[PDB]
């Protein structure tokens, strides 16, 4: 039919496989509760390229409003979800 | 068939030409003509049969109307109503005769047309003739009338046409 | 209401509006389904002329086209009864003056 | 023909003498009834008119306007009953009361031989009209446009009026039938011009005719269902039927006196159409419909010929039934969401599926979509303008267009987009709408499959 | 007939898509060979365009430069 | 229940249609017209019997 | 009876039959676009006989069966033009129409 | 540097382009503010309403009622004869009237006189 | 009409050329198409016109029921930038697309062959204006323009869609209706042409390189 | 294409115009020219219903295709020859047409050019 | 969508927005992914190059140079997500979105299928109606006395009670309602 149900368990692993492969992220180093700005060391311009990822990822556009305030995976899983009706 | 008379509806004589096999293959239109036909044409005739049986049984008639010829406008009195009135009728019942005949003309035009095919410019110089004939006639006779027409108007308008023809004829003579 | 930013939460998702905020005069000239007047990357009196040296050159040019037109090197179609006068419009009672082809 | 008039007499009293509880059922009915009586009369000659007797005669202009008559009171009563629920007995008597006089009125004016006697009951007409309007509309400017209603009538009526009796001082009859056989010419002078103006003018105001339209919108708005479904369907030919009757006794003078009014016809129509489109109000622009469309009537009965009026019979049928409708259609709205703003409620699609689809239909309708009755009559008027003039193809046109332009506006301000979050007392149609919104469209159609029945004497 | 998604790998490909694509292509060559082969004509013409300077006056007929 | 698609869609429909055009349209006249049947030379006529005469002699510029 | 015309007019009335059936019980169940696919597959087999008669002979009709109104000299009818465009063009639509509803019973069927 | 681009009536200037927005004072973060809190409000009162359980019809807006009676019932009283008014209303009014009536009466004028001198080819227009 | 047809069909082609969204660019290809129709009607052209309907709508229907395909395939996905290598992903679809964008150019013996040819031929031996001419010829080599940067961009290089790969066409009604529709496209030119009486004067003795117009114009 | 640019950038004073042609006598340069002739009459012509335009100098060739391919209907594929044949004769003809318009120019070419010499001779 | 505007945004959130929207039209301007990498990596050169000024006269100057020249040299035709404001999907489902009050007018017989969605649905009835009150004195005494100066909302903070203005935000028709 059409997209099976996309569940929590999968946009997590889509999000961290994604965060896996940035070159100035450390693979062990990164954690679902991982802070980009004060954990990770990284600025405001690699937040945006990783915002970006993630719309590339999940073939939708967040809006700045809503992007600039995700600061750790979680946020990013959680806000998928919202977005998506995800409850499962 | 005989429902309409083949003189006010006149048609060519029907040729066709014989069919003239050059293959050794079958020809499917003949094939589907006969499916057709043993699959449609026969139930359609016996039913017809049957409702023409149940008909023959209960036979009535009905009857056209026949009007006799009344004075005309022309033979009437100023204010005599009743005369007017039984003029007028008559002028309305020759305005449709007359619209009548035009219909028929132009159905002898357009079936001419498409039978001929491709040879109508030619073909059809005859119906066409009658056709610019008979609209000329009943333009002459009703058109400019407008709404609220009556046979005083037409009496009039014919007036006036026989003036300017008789003015005309009389200049013409002089010459 | 196209200029509107479609990303906020707005009382009427659809018209772009709010309750109780003031409505434009010309608010039905402008509900999106309508007149537009957002910007555009290219400027208005640029893509006017553009467009309208785009029409008046192509009309120019069929103009000219029409006045000097192409053909084959060949001679007029020739037809065998009189041009067929008969077969445009019959009138066979006319004597039409002959017409003839000869061989080359 | 008082096998028609004395029913309604009788539905006077049996409404007087019924039970609190059953005056909606035994009026409708018994007017259905009255109707299905009335039917009969569109077995129309084609020669001359059924002469019944001295004082009353139907011809085949007038069958159908009756027929139109009958078959609207009922859907009045229909379309009524729902605002009226909280009304005493004695009111609501007297409402059926009003609605029973204005159809006795109607019925008597289109069969009327002698037009002193048919000025004195298409004046008899206001004043039901007039009382509904001022005393069961809703807001306030009802007073107002009840004498917007009553003057602007009077002012063009009351000329015409002296105009009839000095006829008879000359003539000597005022009868239909021997005013149409004894026709004379009208010279040319200042007294002539006079007497079409006065003879004429009655019936333009009463079409409305642009620039003397502006009591129509105030009218139309302000009244009760009832009383818009009666002044668009049926008052508003009242003009129509009288201006082709008068227009026997005008000519020659009309061929160069109909240019000022054919040019106001003409661009009004152009204006009215264009209003249209920026309309904020749901009933304005329905109304404003009305004028274009009567506009068109206006300007096929002033080029006199046999097709403009064929297509001026048809196209009035066909504009009742359609405005009645489109009038039904908003008040459901209104009587849900007590506002008459059009783009309050949107997206009424997704909560009535139903009335989307008599919305579609009416609109479609209304554009003059084929082989509608609409089509037929603006295209036998478009042919016969294009005959008169080959330029006017121009404008109408352009009406062509922008009409349906407003049409769809409307349906999709409407119907489509998304529905308003904060409205939620839209509750399922009733049988009761939907019967209605049935019974004003299947005639419709049914009128579309037989049209020689309301193409007039001409046809 | 089932297949699932992939993600980032090429997706399952089943043999009848593969086979009707390659039957089709190949048909479309063939006719388009066989057309040609025998069809010839329609894309080449099929009569010589003749040269009007290479005719002589003979039989077009024109004076030679005296009358 | 197999085939009665082709009975209730296609038999009852083209029965109704071939009474209708046989027995009521046919019944007056200049209701169906017919182009005229293409004549070539060597062909014979089906009703009278008569037969087209050939075609002048080719030059046959073979 | 020379079934040209009985044909040409099956062919466009047979395509009416899911109209009318659409306030029946067969527009409630998910059976509905199948039907209408097969209707207009029939149709289109039914349009070829016409098309085969036209190439074998050239066959052109034109059928007026209804008389709708006439006014005073201008008479309207009903009438079908059955000449080379139509029995050549109504096959093709029929066809390309069934391709494209079959492809819609994929396309949409979420919808 | 790169050409310039200046915005029209149907085609206005984008807001990153306005120079009014990069020159900032504060004076004017003031009546941002003031403006974000005039909307608060309107859109916290809206929601008190909205989101009420016993609340069932139609929440009446002033803005509506205002916008509609602005553009229907307060257009005459606020009217004013003035020079501009005058002449815009006699032009729209009074012109295009004449302008068809000129226009019609000129080709009604020439198609009467064709035909008074015959030649008019009216052969077959039986129907008018 | 010549004009008319002639400006839109120019027009329409050099519009599409530049387009990102698939179905746009068919909708561009489609009112060239119509153009080109028109132009045919101009010069006095009536059953080749017709002809050329007939046989426009085969190839046209399946073209548009391969971009669908793929935009289902692709979770409703419209842009070319952003669909990669389908080439051998899809590979029925690639083989219709590439056989549809064939028969539109006018490749021989094709459907659109023996309609479009027929047009650029009778157009090129018409007592006809210059500049109509000159643009039905550019619009018939941007008409191979726009059929190429559609093939190049859906289904060559590698892939740019998103990573969760849905693509699947194994499905027996799409499979149908695009061979139903395939078959049409090969042979209906042939099979019609052949089977159609001669309405027209045929053009018989024509320069060899006027012959070849349409097919070097393509070419280039 | 070269004649288009011959007539509209060179001299248009000897070159044919289409629409006005000939301007020479048909027996002007030759001495005796046959009538051309048909083999098709008129009546035979009207019986096939060819059309209006196909009703030229080569309509025999059409009858007889079109004969043979309502004989070979069910065999769309046996009508070769008789096409062929049909082809051949309007190839012809349209030669035939090429030779008129180059007759034309060269008619047209010698007569001024002959024409400009005895005006210079006369006027020396 | 979720969060509340701000009154005005910030240089940092306007540098932040360009960076993005630059670099959306550039992979709409190079079509392949090693070319869109590329000129992204030189982009954000061009973008780090300037970071560290500190006279914000000059930053804003440089943000005003850079807005132009990104308005100039835009895509017009940019790729757009599908369900984005200008995307071929935007509004699609719109017209399958159906409010939850219209079950309220259900005919009897239609709620007699679904009984225990139906008691489930007064379940949370019954939760709105309890909690409406606790909600509204809440907001009162958040709020300053000058009214709220931000669409904000504060949460839950007593033992069981509700973030307030909770029904319409939680009871969302959905994302694919059909
Ligand atoms: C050719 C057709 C043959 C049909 C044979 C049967 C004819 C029976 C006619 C009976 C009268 C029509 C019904 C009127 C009330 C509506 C019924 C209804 O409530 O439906 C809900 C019901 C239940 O659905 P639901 O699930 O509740 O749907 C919820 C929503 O409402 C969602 O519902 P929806 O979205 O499905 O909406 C319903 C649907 C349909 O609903 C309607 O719109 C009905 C009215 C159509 C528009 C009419 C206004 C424009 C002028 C047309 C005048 C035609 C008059 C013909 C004579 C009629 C005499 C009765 O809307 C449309 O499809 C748009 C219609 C656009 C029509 C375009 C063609 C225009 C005319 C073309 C020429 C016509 C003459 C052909 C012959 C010419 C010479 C060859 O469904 C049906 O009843 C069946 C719908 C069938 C649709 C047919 C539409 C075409 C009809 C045209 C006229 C047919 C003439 C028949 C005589 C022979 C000719
Ligand atoms: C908001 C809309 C309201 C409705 C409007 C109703 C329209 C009514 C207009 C009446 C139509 C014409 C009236 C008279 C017919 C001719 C008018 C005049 O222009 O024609 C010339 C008239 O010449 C001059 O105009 C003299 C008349 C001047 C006095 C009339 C006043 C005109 C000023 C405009 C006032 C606006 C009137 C409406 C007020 C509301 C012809 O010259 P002449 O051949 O010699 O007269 C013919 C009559 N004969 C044969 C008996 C001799
Ligand atoms: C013959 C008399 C009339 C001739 C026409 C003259 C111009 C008519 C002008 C009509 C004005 C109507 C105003 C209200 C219409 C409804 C509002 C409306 O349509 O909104 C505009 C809507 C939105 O625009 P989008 O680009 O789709 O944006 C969507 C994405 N955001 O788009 C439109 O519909 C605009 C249509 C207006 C077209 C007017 C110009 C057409 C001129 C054609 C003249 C050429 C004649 C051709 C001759 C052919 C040779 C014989
Ligand atoms: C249901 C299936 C019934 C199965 C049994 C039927 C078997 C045969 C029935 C034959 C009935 C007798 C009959 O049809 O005779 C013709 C009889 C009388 O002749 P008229 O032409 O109407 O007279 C002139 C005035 N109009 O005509 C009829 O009554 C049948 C009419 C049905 C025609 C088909 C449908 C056409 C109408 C559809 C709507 C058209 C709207 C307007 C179209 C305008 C077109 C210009
Ligand atoms: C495809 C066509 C369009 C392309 C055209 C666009 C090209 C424009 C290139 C030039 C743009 C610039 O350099 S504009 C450079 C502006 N200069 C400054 O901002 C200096 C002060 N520093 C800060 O504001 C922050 O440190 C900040 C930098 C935001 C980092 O934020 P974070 O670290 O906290 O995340």
């Amino acid at each position: 039919s059409d997209a099976p149900p996309l569940t929590l368990e999968a946009i997590k692993d889509r999000v961290l496989y994604v965060l896996k492969l940035y070159d100035k992220i450390d693979p062990e180093k990164l954690s679902v509760n991982s802070h980009f700005m004060k954990d990770l060391g990284l600025d405001s311009l690699d937040q945006v390229e990783i915002i970006m990822a993630m719309e590339d990822e999940f073939g939708f556009e967040i809006p700045d409003i809503d992007a600039e305030k995700l600061m750790c995976p979680q946020e990013i899983v959680d806000y998928i979800a919202d977005k998506k009706d995800v409850y499962e | 068939p005989d429902s309409w008379d083949k003189d006010v509806y006149p048609e060519p004589p029907r040729r066709t030409p014989a069919p003239a096999p050059q293959t050794s293959l079958p020809n499917p239109v003949t094939y589907l003509t006969k499916i057709f036909d043993l699959l449609v044409d026969r139930p359609v005739t016996l039913a017809r049969e049957f409702i023409e049986q149940q008909h023959a049984k209960n036979r009535y008639y009905y009857y056209h109307r026949e009007f006799r010829r009344v004075p005309d406008i022309t033979e009437c009195e100023e204010k005599d109503i009743l005369c007017m009135f039984e003029a007028e009728m008559q002028w309305r019942r020759d305005y449709k005769v007359d619209q009548e005949i035009v219909n028929i003309i132009q159905e002898r035009l357009k079936a001419c047309q498409q039978r001929e095919g491709e040879s109508y410019r030619q073909n059809c110089a005859k119906e066409l003739e009658q056709f610019t004939q008979v609209s000329k006639a009943f333009q002459d006779r009703y058109s400019d009338l407008g709404a609220h027409y009556s046979a005083r108007k037409c009496l009039a308008k014919q007036k006036q046409r026989m003036l300017a023809e008789r003015k005309a004829a009389k200049e013409a003579a002089a010459a | 209401q196209q200029e509107r930013d479609p990303w906020y939460d707005w009382d009427h998702p659809d018209l772009r509006l709010n309750w109780g905020e003031p409505i434009h005069w010309d608010l039905d000239m402008y509900i999106r389904n309508r007149v537009d007047t957002s910007p555009t990357p290219v400027s208005w009196n640029t893509m006017c002329k553009h467009l309208f040296g785009f029409v008046a050159f192509m009309l120019f040019m069929f103009w000219v086209g029409e006045i000097y037109p192409s053909y084959q090197p060949v001679g007029p179609k020739q037809y065998p009864y009189n041009d067929l006068y008969l077969e445009r419009g019959g009138d066979p009672t006319k004597e039409p003056e002959p017409v003839v082809h000869y061989e080359i | 023909m008082l096998k028609i008039i004395i029913p309604t007499t009788m539905l006077l009293p049996m409404t007087w003498m019924s039970k609190h509880n059953m005056i909606w059922i035994n009026a409708t009915v018994h007017s259905l009834l009255i109707s299905l009586i009335s039917l009969s009369l569109l077995n129309q000659l084609g020669e001359n008119s059924l002469n019944f007797s001295l004082t009353f005669f139907s011809d085949s202009l007038s069958a159908p306007l009756l027929v139109l008559t009958t078959w609207l009171l009922p859907l009045m009563l229909m379309a009524s009953q729902s605002h009226l629920s909280k009304e005493t007995t004695t009111r609501k008597k007297l409402y059926i009361t009003m609605l029973i006089l204005l159809q006795l009125f109607l019925i008597m004016t289109f069969t009327a031989t002698e037009l002193i006697l048919f000025y004195i009951l298409f004046e008899a007409t206001l004043v039901p009209t007039l009382i509904i309007i001022t005393r069961w509309g809703n807001q306030t400017e009802r007073l107002n446009a009840g004498l917007y209603f009553l003057f602007y009538t009077l002012a063009g009526s009351l000329p015409l009026l002296v105009a009839l009796v000095y006829i008879q001082n000359t003539t000597g009859s005022l009868n239909f039938l021997i005013i149409h056989y004894w026709s004379h010419p009208l010279s040319n002078s200042w007294s002539n011009i006079f007497m079409w103006l006065a003879c004429i003018m009655a019936f333009m105001v009463k079409m409305p005719l642009y620039g003397l339209h502006l009591w129509l919108p105030k009218a139309h708005v302000e009244a009760p269902i009832a009383g818009s479904m009666v002044l668009a369907a049926v008052l508003l030919k009242l003009g129509g039927y009288g201006m082709m009757r008068i227009t026997t006794i005008l000519n020659p003078l009309t061929n160069y006196m109909a240019y000022p009014f054919l040019m106001l016809s003409m661009w009004g129509m152009i204006m009215t159409s264009s209003i249209c489109l920026r309309q904020t109000d749901l009933k304005s622009l329905i109304a404003y419909s009305s004028v274009s469309h009567m506009a068109l009537v206006i300007v096929a009965i002033m080029i006199q010929t046999p097709w403009s009026f064929m297509g001026a019979t048809a196209l009035m049928i066909a504009h009742g039934l359609t405005s009645s409708m489109l009038f039904c259609l908003a008040n459901t709205n209104y009587e849900r969401v007590h506002s008459r703003t059009m783009i309050l409620a949107r997206g009424l699609q997704t909560l009535l599926p139903l009335m989307a689809t008599w919305w579609l239909v009416a609109s479609l309708t209304n554009l003059a979509l084929p082989p509608s009755i609409n089509l037929i009559g603006e295209l036998f008027i478009i042919t016969a303008s294009f005959s008169w003039s080959n330029i006017t193809i121009i404008l109408m046109g352009m009406n062509m267009m922008i009409t349906a332009l407003y049409s769809l506006y409307m349906l999709i301000t409407t119907q489509r987009g998304k529905y308003t979050h904060h409205i939620n007392n839209i509750k399922p149609s009733f049988t009761r709408e939907n019967a209605l919104m049935a019974l004003h469209i299947l005639p419709l159609l049914l009128l579309t499959l037989n049209p020689k029945m309301i193409l007039g004497p001409l046809y | 007939v089932h297949i699932e998604p992939r993600y980032r790998q090429f997706p399952q490909l089943t043999r009848s898509q593969l086979i009707q694509a390659e039957f089709f292509s190949a048909t479309m060559w063939f006719w388009i060979l066989w057309r040609f082969w025998h069809d010839s004509d329609a894309v080449l013409g099929h009569f010589p365009y003749p040269d009007p300077s290479q005719w002589t006056d003979e039989e077009l007929g024109i004076l030679p430069d005296d009358e | 229940r197999h085939s009665i698609f082709a009975v209730t869609h296609v038999l009852i429909p083209v029965w109704i249609i071939h009474y209708y055009l046989k027995y009521h349209v046919t019944a007056k006249p200049y209701t169906v017209v017919e182009r005229k049947p293409r004549i070539f030379p060597g062909d014979t006529i089906l009703e009278t019997g008569e037969v087209i005469p050939l075609m002048k002699e080719f030059p046959d510029q073979h | 009876m020379n079934p040209f015309a009985s044909l040409t007019l099956t062919t466009l009335t047979i395509l009416t039959i899911p109209i009318m059936m659409s306030n029946s019980n067969i527009y409630k169940t998910n059976l509905y676009p199948n039907y209408v696919k097969t209707t207009v597959s029939y149709a289109f087999t039914l349009s070829l006989v016409p098309l085969l008669m036209f190439m074998h002979t050239g066959q052109e009709m034109i059928i007026s069966n209804w008389h709708w109104m006439t006014l005073q000299t201008v008479e309207l009818s009903l009438s079908f033009k059955m000449d080379y465009f139509s029995v050549m063009f109504i096959p093709v639509a029929l066809f390309v129409t069934w391709s494209i509803m079959e492809f819609s019973m994929w396309y949409m069927h979420s919808d | 540097s790169f050409p310039k681009y200046k915005p029209s009536r149907l085609a206005t200037l984008p807001a990153t382009l306005d120079p009014a927005e990069y020159d900032i004072s504060p004076e004017t973060r003031k009546a941002q503010a003031e403006r974000l809190a005039i909307r608060s409000r309107l859109k916290r009162e809206y929601l008190l309403q909205y989101n009420d359980p016993n609340r069932l019809g139609v929440i009446e807006d002033p803005a509506l009622i205002r916008w509609t009676y602005a553009r229907s019932a307060n257009i005459y009283p606020n009217f004013r004869p003035t020079p501009k008014t005058s002449l815009l209303g006699a032009l729209f009014g009074i012109g295009p009237l004449f302008f068809w009536y000129y226009v019609f009466k000129t080709d009604r004028d020439k198609k009467e006189k064709l035909i008074q001198e015959g030649k008019l080819d009216q052969t077959f227009n039986i129907s008018y | 009409t010549l004009c008319l047809g002639a400006i839109t069909t120019l027009f329409t082609a050099l519009c599409a050329i530049t387009q990102n969204d698939i179905k746009k660019i068919v909708a561009f290809s489609t009112s060239s198409q119509l153009g080109l129709m028109m132009v045919t009607i101009g010069i006095n052209q009536p059953h080749l016109a017709f002809l050329h309907i007939c046989m426009h709508a085969f190839f046209k229907a399946m073209l548009f029921m391969c971009s669908g395909s793929i935009i289902h395939s692709l979770n409703d996905e419209q842009d070319i930038r952003k669909m990669g290598g389908l080439y051998k992903a899809m590979p029925f679809t690639t083989t219709a697309l590439i056989i549809g964008s064939l028969a539109l150019t006018g490749m021989p013996y094709l459907t659109g062959f023996y309609s479009k040819d027929l047009i650029i031929e009778a157009v090129n031996m018409s007592y006809t204006n210059a500049w109509a001419l000159l643009m039905t010829l550019i619009a018939t080599s941007l008409t191979a323009a726009y059929s190429t940067r559609i093939i190049f961009f859906a289904f060559l290089g590698k892939p740019r869609f998103p990573p969760l790969v849905l693509i699947n066409e194994n499905n027996p009604l799409l499979i149908n209706s695009i061979k139903r529709l395939l078959i049409g496209s090969i042979f209906a030119g042939f099979i019609i042409s052949n089977n159609i009486p001669p309405m027209t004067v045929p053009n018989t003795t024509m320069p060899l390189y006027m012959k070849m117009t349409a097919l070097i114009v393509t070419i280039m | 294409g070269a004649h288009l640019a011959r007539r509209y950038l060179g001299d248009a004073s000897k070159e044919p115009d289409p629409l006005r042609m000939p301007t020479f006598p048909p027996d002007y340069g030759f001495p005796e020219r046959k009538e051309r002739e048909m083999v098709a009459t008129q009546q035979e012509m009207n019986d096939a219903q060819l059309m209006l335009q196909q009703r030229d100098y080569c309509a025999h060739y059409l009858i007889q295709l079109l004969k043979c391919k309502r004989d070979s209907f069910p065999n769309f594929l046996a009508c070769k020859h008789e096409q062929h044949d049909w082809d051949y004769c309007e190839h012809l003809d349209y030669v035939k047409r090429m030779k008129e318009f180059e007759r034309e120019r060269r008619l047209l070419q010698r007569k001024k050019r002959r024409e400009q010499r005895e005006a210079e001779m006369a006027r020396g | 969508a979720f969060s509340a505007p701000a009154a005005y945004l910030t240089h940092q959130q306007k540098v932040l927005r360009l960076y993005k929207r630059a670099l959306r039209h550039l992979e709409s301007w190079c079509v392949h992914r090693d070319k869109y990498r590329y000129f992204a990596c030189l982009m954000r050169a061009r973008f780090d190059e300037h970071k560290n000024e500190k006279d914000m006269v000059k930053a804003t100057q440089l943000l005003r140079q850079a807005e132009e020249e990104f308005w100039y040299g835009q895509h017009p035709q940019p790729y757009i997500f599908p369900e984005s404001p200008g995307g071929t999907s935007y509004e699609r489902y719109e017209c399958y979105k159906v409010p939850e009050w219209c079950l309220d007018d259900w005919h009897p017989s239609e709620k007699a299928m679904y009984p225990d969605y139906f008691a489930k649905r007064e379940q949370w009835k019954r939760l709105r109606r309890e909690s409406w009150e606790r909600e509204v004195k809440q907001l009162q005494e958040e709020t300053p006395p000058g009214g709220p100066r931000t669409e904000a909302l504060p949460p839950a903070r007593k033992e069981g009670d509700l973030p307030p203005l909770w029904w319409h935000i939680v009871t969302r028709p959905r994302e694919r309602p059909m």
